[PDB]
């Protein structure tokens, strides 16, 4: 049962603007930030991005790779890959932290599966939004960081 | 880099496997 | 690889 | 038997799963119907809109064997619909002002009577609240639970006995007594 | 500023630090907002930040002497909605009315009372559920909040709200 | 639809927007449906003050010579519930050859109730009659002409 | 009150003045 998660997912995608912006990020290169005070339990952005098959995305991975192009790309399911590197959305900036304040969930709507971005707690404005990104050095800066992304 | 609103579906080409 | 939920 | 959606009594564009209770729809309008029929008594059985996306509906109701299944639900007088938009009730392609609209997450109840004699009605609920009569003096035949769908919506069809919306108001049998 | 009351209230009910929030725990207790209304078309929203399982909720209006200790509706002081099946309660009696609501949905209370055809409208995600009741009794009515067991929910007074009423006129709470 | 008891309790607390009181083209005042009533629906409630037989012997002698109008309903053979002086609007309830109400005795703990129920479906605007020597004037197609 | 009541009756009922 899809509950709730239409009207939200519809509501997100009508002000997903007013929620961030964009900056460099205190952690690695770009980052998304809070534009505004973000409640918890609230879907901030989508990661959006062209679908690709599996052997799609490890041909374009390599070719990504050897002009440095860093990972723009999450898993929709088994079989596809959202692929965000040459073209998308802002979400494509959220960096990984050990110290969460965003996750990352699937939701299943009868045209397809969308990657949504909600907040685990309230998030003020100014914060940099992160995520878990469950696949290299980290560098999120927070207290008792894991040191690793693996 | 082109913004989208929406997810699109990747449109492989013949050679899209070849080395 | 990529970025995932689980 | 069992009361489910019709195997082969149905537009091939319609999705059905397996356990043929839930139908998405597919472009235009197209029927599907269920497998027992009613030609006598009160009956009743519910529908749940899972996913009614905007630029999505449904009409939903009661059809005989000869209702079209490549026009929606009150197209021909072989049918009696009930539209999520606007709550309007069509027949013979006709639609008038009935209830207001219903969408996703709504639990639509359904209630016929087929009366003999010592006259037969159409009632509507939306939500366990009775809708007031749609239609009076129905023609008379056998009459199938009948699903239509605009575009990709989903709909949930509960035959009985256990509704989550049982009427106190009226007395039936549940679809799921054929 | 209205808030929620912090001494009209159950005391096993957990009230957050901007008093805008609150955790129920156990059976059917509630609190009511610190500002009522007497007249006028008046408008807040309610949006039902976690709600587990075996959790519920009855929410709407309340007059002064609704019972603290007993659920939304228990009384003639109040009229609710309750999360489970959507139905509307009013001196303990429950009547279909609308689907049911739980976690992540936006809930809006709409109240109006004329100088002299009264009447109580909910709306769920900015979609009017028609009209619960209307010539209720005449009064103060204040923004209320039963809860059953620990569920969370958030209340907005205005005036900004995430769906404001397309269909109708009014004010937003936090006006008083 | 559930036990009386329970129904009785929700119909006390709505019996207000069910009826109205107006002009009847039976007699005197009438009862009128407020709304649309499904068939074996609690309508509203006959009270008064409940007394026996002999009492209610006396008090109807003691009204007509005071000239007041007499308001009462016998419950059972023992007893009379006299809606004069701290009646309902139930109390203008008409009788018809017609009805659309039923009146029926409910036994229940704290006492009996006399509670008004209908027959069938009833369309808001109509007139609430049952059934209980003058000439009938419920109108009423092959009217039994005859009361008391 | 919107409710029936029980009369009570006197001792002397019954009696004539
Ligand atoms: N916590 C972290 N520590 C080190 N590098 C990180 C990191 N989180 C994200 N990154 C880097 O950011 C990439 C994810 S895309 C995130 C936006 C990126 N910082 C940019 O400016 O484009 C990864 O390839 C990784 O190299
Ligand atoms: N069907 C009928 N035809 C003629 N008189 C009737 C009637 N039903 C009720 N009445 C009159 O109304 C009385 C019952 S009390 C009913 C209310 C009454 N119309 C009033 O305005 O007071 C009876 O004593 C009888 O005189
Ligand atoms: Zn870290
Ligand atoms: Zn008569």
């Amino acid at each position: 049962p899809l509950g709730s998660k239409s009207s939200q997912y519809r509501k997100m995608k009508t002000e997903w603007k007013s929620n961030v912006y964009l900056a460099r990020s205190r952690i690695q290169g770009l980052g998304l930030y809070a534009a505004r005070d973000i409640e918890k339990h609230t879907m901030v952005i989508e990661y959006i991005g062209t679908i690709i098959r599996n052997e799609v995305a490890n041909r374009k991975e390599k070719l990504y790779e050897s002009q440095n192009r860093g990972v723009y790309m999450f898993r929709m399911d088994n079989d596809h890959v959202i692929d965000a590197t040459l073209t998308g959305g802002p979400a494509r900036y959220i960096n990984h932290s050990c110290a969460p304040n965003c996750v990352a969930e699937v939701v299943t709507f009868e045209r397809g599966h969308k990657i949504i971005i909600s907040s685990s707690r309230r998030i003020q404005k100014g914060e940099e939004l992160c995520y878990d990104y469950k696949f290299i050095p980290c560098h999120c800066g927070a207290v008792n960081c894991r040191k690793w992304m693996n | 880099f082109k913004e989208l609103d929406e997810n699109v579906e990747y449109e492989e080409r013949e050679s899209e496997f070849d080395i | 690889r990529t970025k995932q939920t689980a | 038997s069992r009361v489910l959606l019709a195997l082969h009594d149905r537009a091939p564009q319609l999705k059905i799963s397996d356990d043929r209770l839930t139908v998405v729809g597919e472009k235009g309008y197209s029927m599907v119907r269920a497998s027992h029929g009613v030609r006598k008594g009160a009956w009743y059985f519910e529908i749940t809109v899972d996913e009614m996306p905007p630029d999505t509906a449904a009409r939903l109701g009661w059809s005989q064997p000869l209702g079209n299944l490549q026009a929606p639900l009150g197209y021909d007088k072989f049918s009696y619909s009930w539209r999520s938009k606007k709550g309007t009730k069509f027949h013979q392609s006709i639609g008038k002002h009935y209830s207001s609209g219903y969408g996703q997450g709504d639990v639509l109840g359904f209630y016929i009577n087929l009366p003999e004699d010592t006259s037969s009605e159409i009632i509507f609920y939306k939500n366990g609240v009775n809708q007031g009569v749609a239609y009076k003096d129905i023609f008379e035949g056998v009459y199938f639970p009948a699903i239509s769908l605009y575009k990709s919506c989903t709909v949930s069809i509960n035959f009985g006995p256990c509704f989550k919306y049982p009427p106190k108001d009226l007395t039936y049998r549940p679809m799921s007594d054929m």
